[PDB]
């Protein structure tokens, strides 16, 4: 799976992930959801090699629901990240690693603030107010360096992400259908159906 | 090989070609590949012709044990989930499978699963698999729409086997044709090439880059 | 995986009409080393058969140690040890052909080419072939590595399908085997002048010759 | 990668009584993408025939250079070159490049004009020759043609006898090869008369 | 480094009649440009009806001749001396392949016999355990100079009737156990003459309602 | 290989079996090892045997030469010549040559071309494979100015251990005496140097 | 390939096999392997079958010059000498492996020549992937100064050995007797296997292939 | 270089060629022309290795113009692309080949019919109706299999290529940045400038 | 390494040189590769040091425990046990052992115990890289039932060309004498051997 990015504003976290599912020489599918829901106010969207990415993800998708049911509480982002990279920091010295990178995007509702995680497979966690993952942070990060304000509204994120959307469909090689865009705030997660 | 699925107004497609090879050898020209896990359920093969036909009358096994233990059809997605997580376990082994399980349930409606494997397991309406695969998309999205009727769906998958039969060295044979409804599959019959190519050119008048 | 260190040459064979006759040199040898030149590489088993093995010396020496242990095996509550329950060339055969296949199939191969020579209960001539892969055949002539290039092609002239095998006596079986043992001294780098023959009849029984030579050899026409 | 496997093909030729068959199929590919269906192996130089399978430029190449070769031949010897002879031709000029070779199996087929002989022969890359009275055959589908024309051959068949066993020959191979077909044409040579003739196969 | 495979050269096939079914071989058993035996039988009778032969590499062909002899005599125990079907037979060979789909059995598979209709059977099996039913397989080093030969021949492929010129298709008549046989001599006698690996003699067994036959014919032995 | 030349009282004598293998095979169990560049200087032949006679039939060449100019060449000088070929051509040459020859000014004399391509005048000298087992042999019984029947023993004593033990050695042991009174030419077969 | 020779009494017997191969395919059943360098020196022939061919017919001309220039007949050692250093020059890429023989001035001699460029001169000598087979024959039963149907004999019986025991050699024996007073070039001298009979006529009728169009021109 | 197609209709030779040139990670331009004239009525579009590409049909241009000058004549598009043939197979046993495939789109004045070429790299040479090079050909023959008929027009011509270039675009994974499309009939070389 | 045992009338003879390399480096000029497994039952050691020291250990840990329980073993057990040693651990050893013991029934005996893991019984027995220069010389020189002072002698000279050709052997000879008299070591230095 090609780009997945983020970007953390005053009161939102948003999530970009793109729509493409490439094998080969076919571009087999256009309409990709390249994220899953892990408690009501925290998504992960999720890149890396076929298979394991879903796989990766499905599976501390179930990890954090058992975890919600059992003590009738959620996760805190902070946690559900920790946890996240623990499991990536076992998995690069297994007989067979999940080659996953993931984002993290959540709505701490104890603090009331929006928080982005970017981890990689090898378990590398890091907070950030945007994130990439793959060859997007070459272009994104320098546009998001320049535009990035920490008391941006979710409309004037949106905006910086069209900005970053524009700048991949003009200089990248690959065509990766356009992006699903996501929003997580302290009213939950929902998704921009037009972008 | 070459094997398509798409969803239509009046449910499933399903076509396929029936050569087999071995490098350059042609081993067979009259191979099955559509496995009948139910009067519901269908599966494609494309890839290792063993690792094909075993785990998926594996998968048929699966299926029965499921709807004896739950007293209820298995579903398409719960079905083509347990052959993905399956060849998801042997991930790096070496396993060459290309795969499309299609099925129609009452609660689903018609699906189509692809599932491949490296472990990627995918919904969708459209799908083409195989070494012949570009040759079968480029005429099955050119003339695809969902208000096609039965008869003009059933040929435009026939239609988009023979397109590859001819291009792709590795496809031929013979066009295997399936129609899944919600009362279940019906075989629409075994059409060669041999004497489908001509007719097709006969009365569509395509293939003028043939001399014929 | 390993790789053979010190080795014997090859091992040739053949039917006659009451019997079989194999044979082979004497030497261990360690690369282009001609190190050992005291080494027996036919191997009895009871009276009615006799093993002859090419390859690995140190596998060799294990194969000779498995056979041996199992004649006391076969001894143990056996009244009909020395009888009708006796080992059979067929039965020490199977055994070794398993053991071979198996090894090969866990890759970690016994690297030797036996070749199993005996007679039967029923007076039938037993003779056939077993390698380091588990491959195993039967012919009325057989040689293992060298020979099978050299000596089968002359000892196939004496028993060339198998009705010729109820023609040939054991003094022209005899000689072939002798005359092949000859030819491949001359042209095998790795062979030894000295070594054993062993005859199986169903009427006489076990022969077992030891200290042969390479005789009546043609240099002559080298002075020139 | 492998060369005499990249574009795919087949030639096929046989004697008969006072006449030859040589025969090919019309495909050409980049591996599995099937390209051109008009792409013919034999050609022509006066009343000698050749077909030439394997790498396609070399087909290509070589046949221009057999043109330029057998036309001076004309224009100094003041006749038609014979099969006996080209065949010769053909042997020295593949062997002069023997350690960077054209990667072909070329097979020449005629009657000789004065003796009234058929005549067919064959090649390696390199140029040895293969001088069979019964068939020659060369291509992707060797080993398929070779077991065809074995069991399928007879001597001193009548052309159109002949035509029979050599077209089965060839479209029976070509359906046995994934990089063989898409079409083929067969050529009855009699001493004073050619038949061109092309093939109805299935095309896949 | 130690390569547990070899190859024995050799070659088998396969032919289905209406009531009978033959499975044939040749005797020549091989390495490298040396023969081992010009009389090591390749295709064996494993009982309930049933013919089969592995040719390839001949100590797993060996081998698993012999796992499936001993599950037909398992299948009796197992099951109140039930006859072993061939279309039962083919998918416990199937299983016995895959078995060792990640260390195979170097080998060609093709078993031979009669359906529970009473009609003649060939399955034909790749190293790992993928089959199928045909009416004709050819098998192992010179398959490739027989199997279009049967392709003409058995099922009357690329011939149409003389005066309709490619309108009208040569129909498909069956074939007698004598006229199949003269195919099997045949594809044997042109396989031997033009490949080296093939030769010495050749040994067909015919399945019939009646029992499994046997006949043997020489060939060329250079 | 097994080849030796030997210095004595009245001249040298050379020696060497007659195997020549291809891999385990024997390709020719009756070889002449032992060629003649000139009327009294001769070579012992080791290694490749193509090489080895490509460089020998210049050698011959060259002193053929040399005598329509020059007279007679030395031993030296036919070793000098031995050395340049090898030396310059080491790259693509596996050959190693012991050159022997008689003058009668200077005597017997035993010049040994190793690998490498280097030179070295010695009293004798052993080379090819089946040399390694007899530097024990040779070193303890070898001794100067030795008679021609001792000196023919001494190398038929050691080549028959090098043949015992060296599997790529074998067949007959041939000589060649170098002497004021001419050439002569010894074979030794199997049945004598074994029973020794 | 089995390729051999002897020296006999009056002179030289050569020998071959006539299968020619590709792959594990037989492409030639009679196929000649016994080259002519001049009248009165002949090579056979194993190893590469171009290189083979190419390198006999270019000695073959060179002697032909040579012979021509000098007015008398060839020797074998300069057919030897020129095969020889040509063969060592092209360091073995030139892939034949010849047992040359003939009769010069000087007698009969025979020698065995390699890709590399070394050379044997024997009394008897055997190539190709047949050479074992066959020289186990003439370990068995040569001995110098045989009569001419003996040594006849003993080459076939050599070739033979080498026909049936090796998948490499094949078809028919090719014989070369060349002594002072004649040459017999015997192709074939033996048959030792029958071309198998087919039982069955397979050859479809006329009009059995499915045609599309057609050209006649006349010459 | 990546897709180059050719059609050849009843009177014209229509050839589409891509407009990115990409080098790793970064698309460099997205309106780059990979065809040169070689005569007033012939047409040789081009994909390939970098650098080589431009350098081949340059090369070929010059020489093609010089013959024009020395002759006052137009070589026939036949003779131009056996010419072009041959170049390209001397190339292949170069020290350093032509990594360069080629279609040729001619008009013949003399026999009033349109013809197009395809060669590769090593210099096989093949007369179509419709041709591509890459893994273009993969999806756009089935499709002109289809649709091709000998006696289109120029229009109906054009409208089957968008059909070719809407296939690439769904099913192909790198972004290409549209075509350029032209028309080559016996009025000479126009380019379509709306597609 | 250069080692050797000689069976003689009175027992047995053990012999080795005392040089351990690291590549070019001497690491040990004075080594003792003649170690005691057993009272009457010692080995040479040719290989890895670390695989021969480690065998060796093993070796005199189980005939210790077989001393234990049915009291002194026999010099073909001792044998055995390295073999079996030997053979099992083919893949990861690099050892060479000569193994030999004096009996009072047996008297004495030689077991040579190759790379592979095969067991032979011989009258002597030679080993490692500087025996291959002694093979012409040994079998040329041994008889069967010398006495002490001939077999001391045989294995000195022996011992003393090994060391003067191979590089990797050197320094002193070591020698065990094994006897119903009881176990004796003598040492022979450069200055006594070199002059032989
Ligand atoms: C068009 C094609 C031929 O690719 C299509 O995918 C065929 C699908 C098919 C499905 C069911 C039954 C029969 C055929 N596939 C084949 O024909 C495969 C192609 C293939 C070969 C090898 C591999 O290897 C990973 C993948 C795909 N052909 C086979 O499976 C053939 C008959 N058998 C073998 O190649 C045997 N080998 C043995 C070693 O292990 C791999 C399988
Ligand atoms: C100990 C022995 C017998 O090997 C001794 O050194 C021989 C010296 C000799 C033989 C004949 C005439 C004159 C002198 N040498 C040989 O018998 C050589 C062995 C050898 C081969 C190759 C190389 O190095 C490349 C060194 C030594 N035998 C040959 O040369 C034979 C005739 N030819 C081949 O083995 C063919 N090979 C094929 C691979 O490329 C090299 C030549
Ligand atoms: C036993 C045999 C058949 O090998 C004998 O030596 C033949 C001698 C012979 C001589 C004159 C005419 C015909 C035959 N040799 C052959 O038949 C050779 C065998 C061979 C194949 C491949 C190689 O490769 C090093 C060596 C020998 N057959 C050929 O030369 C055939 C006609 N051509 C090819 O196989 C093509 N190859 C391509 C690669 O380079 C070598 C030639
Ligand atoms: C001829 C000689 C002196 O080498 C003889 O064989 C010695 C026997 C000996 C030495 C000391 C005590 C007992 C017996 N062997 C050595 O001196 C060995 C040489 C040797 C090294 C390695 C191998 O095979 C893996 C075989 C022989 N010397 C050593 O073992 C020394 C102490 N250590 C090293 O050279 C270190 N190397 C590093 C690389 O891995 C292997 C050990
Ligand atoms: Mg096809
Ligand atoms: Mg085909
Ligand atoms: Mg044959
Ligand atoms: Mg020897
Ligand atoms: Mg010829």
């Amino acid at each position: 799976m090609d780009i997945i990015l983020g970007i953390r504003v005053q009161d939102s976290v948003i999530l970009a992930s793109s729509k493409a599912v490439t094998r080969g020489i076919s571009v087999l599918k256009d309409s990709d959801d390249k994220t899953r829901q892990l408690s009501p106010h925290t998504l992960m969207s999720f890149a890396g090699e076929a298979g394991d990415t879903v796989q990766f993800a499905e599976y501390i998708q179930a990890n954090i629901q058992l975890y919600s049911i059992r003590e009738d509480y959620e996760l805190s982002p902070q946690a559900v990240s920790s946890f996240v990279r623990q499991e990536l920091a076992k998995s690069i010295r297994s007989r067979r690693p999940y080659q996953v990178n993931v984002l993290i995007g959540g709505y701490d509702k104890k603090k009331n603030k929006p928080e982005l995680y970017q981890i990689d497979y090898l378990g590398t966690k890091v907070e950030l107010p945007y994130g990439a993952h793959g060859y997007s942070g070459f272009y994104t990060f320098s546009l998001l360096d320049h535009h990035y304000r920490p008391d941006m509204t979710t409309e004037e994120g949106l905006d910086l992400l069209k900005l970053c959307v524009q700048e991949l469909e003009k200089r990248m090689p690959m065509d990766f259908k356009g992006v699903i865009v996501k929003i997580v705030d302290k009213d939950g997660i929902r998704q921009v159906d037009d972008f | 090989t070459t094997t398509l699925a798409f969803r239509f107004q009046g449910g499933i497609i399903v076509a396929v070609d029936s050569r087999a090879t071995a490098g350059n050898w042609v081993a067979s020209q009259t191979v099955k590949k559509v496995i009948e896990i139910n009067p519901f359920l269908l599966g494609t093969m494309a890839g290792g012709a063993a690792d094909c036909q075993f785990w998926e009358t594996w998968l048929g096994s699966q299926c029965r044990l499921h709807e004896l233990r739950e007293k209820e059809r298995i579903s398409v997605a719960a079905a083509s989930k347990i052959l993905s997580n399956l060849v998801y376990q042997y991930k790096g082994a070496g396993l060459s499978m290309g795969t499309m399980i299609c099925g129609y349930t009452r609660k689903e409606g018609p699906t189509i699963y692809y599932v491949d494997s490296d472990g990627t397991r995918l919904k969708g309406d459209i799908f083409c698999v195989g070494s012949g695969q570009t040759f079968a998309y480029g005429v099955l999205d050119s003339n695809y729409k969902w208000d096609l009727s039965v008869e003009d769906a059933l040929y435009l998958g026939k239609r988009s086997i023979l397109a590859a039969a001819h291009r792709d060295a590795y496809s031929g044979g013979s066009v295997n044709l399936y129609h899944v409804t919600e009362d279940g599959w019906i075989y629409h019959g075994n059409h060669d090439v041999g004497e489908l190519f001509w007719k097709v050119k006969e009365e569509e008048g395509s293939f003028n880059n043939v001399i014929g | 995986t390993q790789q053979p260190i010190v080795t014997g040459t090859s091992v040739i064979s053949m039917k006659y009409d009451n019997g079989v006759i194999i044979a082979a040199d004497n030497l261990g040898s360690y690369g282009s080393l001609l190190r050992f030149n005291g080494v027996e590489r036919l191997i009895p088993v009871g009276d009615n058969t006799v093993v002859g093995i090419s390859g690995d010396i140190s596998d060799m020496q294990h194969i000779e140690r498995l056979l041996k242990d199992l004649v006391t095996e076969n001894a143990y509550d056996n009244p009909l040890a020395d009888a009708e329950e006796a080992l059979e060339p067929s039965y020490i055969f199977e055994y070794l052909a398993t053991v071979m296949y198996q090894r090969r199939s866990k890759m970690n191969p016994l690297w030797n080419a036996i070749i199993v020579a005996g007679v039967q209960s029923n007076g039938d001539q037993f003779l056939r072939y077993v390698n380091l892969l588990g491959v195993t055949y039967s012919s009325p002539t057989l040689a293992t590595g060298f020979g099978a290039h050299m000596a089968n092609p002359l000892l196939r002239k004496v028993v060339d399908r198998e009705s010729d095998i109820p023609k040939t006596t054991v003094q022209v079986a005899e000689e072939a085997i002798v005359n092949a043992m000859r030819v491949l001294y001359y042209r095998d780098a790795r062979s030894s002048r000295n070594f054993s023959l062993a005859i199986i009849d169903k009427n006489t029984g076990l022969t077992f010759k030891k200290n042969l030579q390479v005789e009546n050899m043609k240099w002559d026409f080298a002075k020139d | 990668s492998d060369p005499s496997s990249i574009n795919g093909g087949i030639v096929v030729a046989m004697t008969g009584k006072d006449c030859v068959a040589i025969a090919c199929d019309l495909r050409l590919g980049s591996q599995s993408l099937g390209v051109s269906n008009k792409f013919e192996k034999i050609f022509h130089y006066g009343h000698v025939f050749l077909g030439i399978t394997g790498l396609a430029t070399d087909v290509t190449t070589l046949n221009e250079m057999f043109r330029y070769k057998t036309n001076l031949y004309k224009l100094k010897e003041e006749r038609a070159i014979e099969p006996e002879t080209f065949t010769q031709l053909v042997s020295s000029s593949l062997y002069e490049r023997r350690f960077g070779p054209y990667f072909v199996g070329p097979v020449v087929a005629g009657i000789n004009s004065k003796s009234g002989k058929p005549f067919i022969a064959g090649f390696d890359l390199i140029g040895c020759i293969d001088e069979a009275k019964d068939f020659i055959v060369s291509g992707t589908a060797s080993d398929q043609l070779f077991g065809m024309c074995e069991s399928l051959y007879e001597p001193n068949l009548e052309p159109e006898d002949l035509f029979e066993t050599i077209s089965q020959a060839l479209l029976n191979a070509a359906d046995r090869d994934a990089l063989s077909g898409w079409g083929a044409v067969v050529y009855i040579i009699k001493k004073d008369e050619v038949v061109k003739r092309y093939l109805k196969m299935r095309q896949d | 480094q130690f390569n547990p495979y070899g190859d024995n050269g050799g070659t088998i096939l396969g032919i289905a009649g209406e009531d009978f079914a033959v499975l044939a071989g040749d005797t020549r058993n091989i390495t490298d440009y040396s023969i081992n035996s010009r009389y090591e039988p390749k295709v064996f009778d494993c009982g309930d009806n049933i013919v089969m032969s592995a040719n390839g590499f001949a100590a797993d062909g060996d081998a698993l001749v012999k796992r499936f002899k001993n599950s037909v005599k398992w299948y009796h125990f197992d099951h109140n001396d039930k006859k072993l079907s061939i279309n039962s037979a083919a998918r416990n060979i199937q299983h016995l392949l895959y078995g060792k789909r990640f260390f195979p059995y170097y080998v060609h598979t093709i078993i031979a016999g009669l359906d529970e209709d009473g009609k003649g059977a060939v399955y034909s099996f790749d190293p790992v355990g993928s089959y199928e039913r045909e009416q004709c397989r050819a098998g192992g080093a010179a398959a490739s100079l027989i199997m279009p030969f049967l392709d003409n021949q058995v099922n009357f492929k690329n011939q149409y009737e003389p005066g309709t010129n490619g309108k009208v298709k040569k129909p498909l008549k069956y074939l007698s156990v004598e006229e199949v046989i003269k195919l099997v001599r045949d594809s044997f006698t042109s396989a031997t003459e033009r490949h080296i690996q093939v030769g010495d003699g050749l040994e067909i067994l015919i399945v019939t309602k009646d029992g499994v036959r046997k006949e043997f014919y020489e060939l060329k032995r250079d | 290989t097994s080849i030796m030349a030997v210095t004595f009282k009245d001249g040298v004598i050379l020696g060497a079996d007659s195997r020549t293998t291809t891999g385990a095979y024997i390709a020719n169990r009756v070889t002449d090892k032992l060629t003649r560049v000139h009327d009294k200087i001769w070579c012992c032949r080791s290694g490749s045997a193509a090489d080895t006679q490509a460089i020998a039939d210049i050698v011959q060449y060259h002193l053929e030469l040399y005598t329509s100019q020059y007279g007679t060449p030395s031993t030296e000088t036919a070793a000098s010549v031995f050395k340049e070929l090898c030396y310059e051509n080491k790259d693509n040459l596996t050959a190693g040559i012991i050159v022997a020859g008689y003058d009668d000014k200077n005597k017997g004399e035993v010049y040994t071309i190793p690998l490498g391509g280097s030179v070295h005048k010695l009293p004798y000298a052993i080379a090819g494979s089946g040399s390694t087992f007899i530097y024990g042999y040779c070193d303890k019984n070898f001794r100067e100015n030795m008679s021609k029947e001792e000196t023919v023993d001494f190398i038929k004593h050691s080549l028959s251990q090098a043949i015992k033990w060296d599997g790529s050695s074998g067949g007959v042991i041939r000589m060649v005496v170098l002497t004021a009174a001419g050439v002569e030419r010894l074979i030794f077969y199997p049945d004598e140097y074994e029973q020794l | 390939t089995t390729i051999a020779g002897v020296v006999y009494k009056d002179g030289i017997v050569l020998g071959a096999d006539t299968r020619a191969t590709e792959g594990m395919v037989v492409a030639d059943k009679n196929c000649s392997k016994i080259h002519f360098i001049s009248p009165n020196i002949y090579c056979c022939g194993a190893g590469t079958a171009a290189d083979t061919d190419m390198t006999t017919q270019l000695i073959s001309s060179n002697l032909e010059l040579h012979s021509l220039s000098t007015g008398r007949l060839p020797r074998v050692v300069t057919a030897n000498r020129m095969l020889k250093q040509m063969l060592f020059r092209y360091q073995g890429y030139i892939g034949a492996a010849l047992v040359l023989g003939g009769v010069d001035v000087t007698g009969p001699h025979l020698y065995s020549i390699y890709p590399h460029g070394s050379t044997d001169k024997l009394p008897y000598v055997t190539m190709g992937s047949g050479s074992l087979a066959a020289m186990a024959v003439f370990e068995d039963k040569f001995r110098p100064d045989m009569e001419e149907e003996e040594a006849k004999n003993l080459v076939s019986e050599a070739i033979a050995a080498g026909i049936f025991n090796d998948l490499g050699s094949g078809g028919n024996i090719d014989l070369c007797v060349i002594s002072k007073n004649k040459l017999d070039f015997l192709r074939p001298y033996t048959v030792p296997n029958k071309k198998g009979t087919r039982l069955g006529r397979y050859r479809c009728e006329k009009g059995t292939t499915a045609v599309l169009t057609e050209k006649i021109t006349p010459l």
